[PDB]
């Protein structure tokens, strides 16, 4: 084996470097250009908070089995940070780094780097995803504490050891570095805000919260305590082995990426254990804004596929609201999820409603959906009864947003009401005024319809808008259909 | 689409 200083990253690297002419964010949605540019031991800034340098751990800190997978990364990107890994790290506590090669176009990119010092590859003999990936990778860790990193990170001072620390003081402790941002357009390494939590908003989607300012308070006499989180961002992370396994490891039907994170989650608080950010450790990370990688069925079919396994087995009724804010995960085949579900069974895990009050206070739960009330918009005027009851006209005037006489429903019998007064076509002649009259549900005087991108009211059964341009001379009226701004309606919920 | 970036310091 070679050790990792004297390995050939320029032999490695430039066996796959973009061509001239060639767009350098093709193949990994980076720039690969500037990620070839940098040593694989390239210096990095120190991120971390200064009272770091002198919080202490134990001496007796458990090894670690460091497990990486990976698809189609770029070589600069794969190399650095398995040297991250081995610069940064105290040896006597890498045990091993497991180089999960899932099914990449080139066999070389993994098979290469089997020479450097404790470096373990093993490829997948189809593409597997990171669940699986990962897995195979815990299953075959020799260690005690198994340690997960992305394909493009890259390891800070005394990163390690902080988590270690956490882990070896209680197992049920799943810890994350605070995860810092390696540009994917020139690569520089910045640090990322300490004020920060996993979250997400009910379409499941993980996003990083920012502290209230009582939570920011609270840690003035140690701000770099621990940080318990709702969510975990997902590919950075320490856990006990045995805690990953007896827990239940991962959703082995989860494909490709997406929804681990959430599930995990969910599964180690509402199961007994804890999540936490260690602010003195600290990884940087290639953050994208796309997937360079295939999803067969499409990216939003899997990651709704993946969503619903952990909705449907974790969240109980709360799962409503997913399907509310996602309407087209409902129509998401996601297969058998017994083996879960009597997992949480067996495990006695706690209801979602406890870990919403206990763990993510800071979600609002939304309102059950039903009809909307709101204002009928054309340019800044309203749709207004003009104070009218049964038998009157109506017209526009100045929105107020006040409510009142500008206040309407789209009802789902297909009305345009007013309390219990509706819009009437008294007469169907083009030009004619409507009027206001009680609500009917078998008046086919009353129905109407949005059409043009809900930009629009047509009479149903005709030909019929809703015009303004007779408001001057007696009120709305009914007019053939045309391009006219006075036929422009636009329902604004309020 | 994918994890986001945090705000950074
Ligand atoms: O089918 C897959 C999809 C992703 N990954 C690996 O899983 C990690 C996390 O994926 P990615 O970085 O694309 O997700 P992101 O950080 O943008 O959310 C990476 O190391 C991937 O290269 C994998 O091994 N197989
Ligand atoms: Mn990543």
């Amino acid at each position: 084996k070679v050790r990792w200083p004297d390995f050939n990253q320029e032999a490695y690297v430039g066996g796959t470097m973009v061509r001239s002419g060639q767009d350098p964010y093709a193949r990994n949605k980076f720039n690969q250009v500037e990620s070839d540019k940098l040593r694989m031991d390239r210096a990095i800034p120190d991120t971390r908070h200064d009272q770091c340098q002198r919080k202490q751990w134990r001496v007796d800190l458990p090894a670690t089995s460091v497990v990486i997978t990976f698809h189609n990364e770029a070589r600069s990107a794969l190399l650095r940070t398995v040297v991250s890994v081995l610069k940064k790290s105290p040896p006597h506590l890498i045990k091993e780094i497991i180089l999960v090669d899932d099914y990449s176009n080139d066999p070389e990119d993994g098979a290469l780097l089997g020479k450097i010092e404790k470096v373990r590859v093993l490829r997948n003999d189809r593409r597997e995803g990171l669940m699986r990936s990962r897995v195979r990778g815990a299953d075959a860790a020799q260690a005690k504490v198994l340690t997960f990193l992305d394909s493009h990170c890259e390891c800070n001072e005394h990163w390690l050891e902080p988590l270690l620390e956490r882990v070896a003081e209680d197992r049920t402790r799943v810890v994350s570095p605070i995860i810092d941002v390696i540009n994917m357009d020139n690569f520089q390494y910045v640090g990322a805000s300490a004020d920060l939590k996993g979250g997400f908003d009910w379409n499941l989607v993980f996003k990083w919260d920012y502290m209230t300012p009582e939570q920011r308070r609270s840690r003035q006499g140690n701000p770099v305590a621990p940080i318990k989180t709702p969510m975990i961002a997902g590919g950075l992370f320490v856990m006990d082995k045995f805690y990953f396994e007896e827990l239940g490891k991962y959703d082995m039907m989860m494909d490709v990426w997406g929804g681990e994170n959430l599930e995990i989650s969910f599964r180690v608080w509402q199961c007994g254990g804890s999540l936490e950010i260690i602010p003195c450790s600290r990884v940087g990370h290639v953050f994208r804004k796309q997937h360079p990688y295939t999803f067969p069925g499409g990216s939003g079919t899997v990651f709704a596929r993946n969503t619903r396994r952990a909705a449907e087995v974790w969240m109980d009724e709360y799962k409503n609201f997913y399907y509310a804010a996602v309407p087209s995960a409902r129509n998401v085949p996601y297969g058998n999820i017994q083996s879960r579900l009597e997992l949480r069974k067996k495990l006695s895990c706690k209801p979602f409603k406890w870990y919403l009050e206990n763990v993510y206070p800071e979600l609002r739960v939304p309102d059950h959906q039903d009809i909307a009330f709101g204002a009928l918009q054309q340019g800044t005027n309203c749709l207004d009864t003009l104070g009218h009851f049964a038998d009157g006209v109506v017209g526009v005037y100045e929105c107020h947003n006040a409510g009142g006489n500008q206040e309407w429903a789209l009802t789902k019998e297909k009305s345009v009401k007013h309390m219990d007064l509706c819009l009437t076509v008294v007469d169907r002649a083009p030009g004619s005024l409507i009027k206001l009259q009680g609500c009917r549900e078998n008046d086919s005087r009353q129905k109407w319809e949005q059409i043009e991108g809900n930009s629009k009211l047509r009479h149903v059964g005709s030909n019929l808008c809703l015009d303004s341009r007779t408001a001057k001379s007696g009120g709305l009226s009914v007019e053939v259909c045309g391009p006219a701004l006075s036929q422009q309606w636009k329902f604004t919920l309020n | 689409s994918t994890t986001p970036a945090p705000t950074t310091k």
